[PDB]
């Protein structure tokens, strides 16, 4: 997305890109009046801007330095466009490797062989670590199995194969347009 | 969240529009599309007998 | 095809280019005799060469721009060549874009579930429009099925998308020789 060893006009223009991009996610999940956006939705925008930031880390991190003084139940524009350019020109909360997901679907499969229970991923991802909610649980293994009602064990090469794709596929649409783009001056 | 807000303002849009009292002829609609479904197969039957 | 923005040599060359396809395609579509084709696959040839015109449009300006003043029982090359010349250098038969079929398809299915039920697409082709016959409607059934003999209803974006491939492959097909014949010493 964000490269941050090119040019100083292709730093600028990165950057505008960038920041109109935040904006128009930010309106996306305006409601009310603009410049102000639910703390709720505040990972979810990330997922846009190409960063997976974990629950604790946004809780921990991300809500106290997007929060004013004081604590607020809306996150404000001003406090979100610049906190949201600085994360992504970092790149602090991006998607680990594929092959990092793979290695980590290899160790919950101890035989290896290329395929997972349903039930041992519910077990995994709901008493180990930051247990999912059900409807998490059922989107994740309704998606790991294609939508399959008769699937009974989940491949795990496969899967990972589709949703790199399909983040790939959404990251180029989401940053369609930058080439066309230009500097404001 | 993005797809119904695309969605609110379409229905806003087309709202807008109906409210100019333009009529729009959907007899036709369906003849438009069976003829360019039908040169479409004609076509797609042309080209699998060419392969 | 035909680029009407190009060099005078260029407008030249494709429309040579057109004459030598039109060739190509009268020569294999030609039965007995050298030089002579029916004007059944007249259409036919056109499709073998991307262009869409429909058969009241063929009939009514394509059959009398090329047919004899006396009634000749089959087309030669003559007036074969320079018509198809002419149309692809206008594209006076060039198909709607692909938009087209999609919005065609979706007011086909008025409740956009997503699909057409197989008799409702039969009715629509064999009563409004251009007909088609009872085997083309076979065919058409078991192509957007996949040659599904029990399918009930047919998936029209997966079609549409299909449709599209084969039809990019096959103007590939055709388009590949558009390119050199060059006025000869």
């Amino acid at each position: 997305m964000y490269d941050p060893n090119t040019s100083q006009t292709e730093k600028q223009k990165q950057e505008e890109f960038l920041k109109l991009k935040i904006q128009e996610a930010f309106n996306l999940f305006v409601k009310d009046k603009k410049g102000i956006v639910d703390k709720r939705e505040i990972p979810y925008i990330m997922r846009y801007l190409g960063q997976f930031p974990s629950e604790a880390q946004v809780r921990d991190a991300i809500l106290p330095e997007i929060e004013e003084d004081e604590p607020s139940e809306f996150i404000k524009y001003s406090k979100f466009e610049p906190y949201m350019l600085k994360v992504l020109k970092e790149r602090e909360y991006e998607p680990d490797d594929p092959e990092a997901l793979l290695a980590a679907f290899k160790l919950l499969d101890q035989e290896g062989k290329g395929y997972i229970e349903i039930d041992m991923m519910k077990t995994f991802l709901e008493k180990q670590g930051i247990e999912f909610r059900e409807q998490e649980t059922k989107s994740f293994i309704e998606f790991a199995t294609n939508k399959d009602p008769n699937a009974t064990v989940i491949y795990y090469e496969d899967y990972i194969s589709r949703l790199q794709a399909f983040t790939d596929k959404h990251i180029e649409s989401v940053m369609k347009g930058y080439n066309n783009f230009q500097v404001k001056k | 969240a993005k797809i119904l807000k695309k969605e609110e303002e379409k229905k806003l849009e087309r709202q807008k529009k109906l409210a100019e009292g333009t009529e729009i002829g959907e007899e036709t609609e369906k003849d438009d599309a069976a003829l360019v479904i039908k040169k479409y197969w004609r076509g797609y039957k042309s080209r699998k007998l060419v392969q």
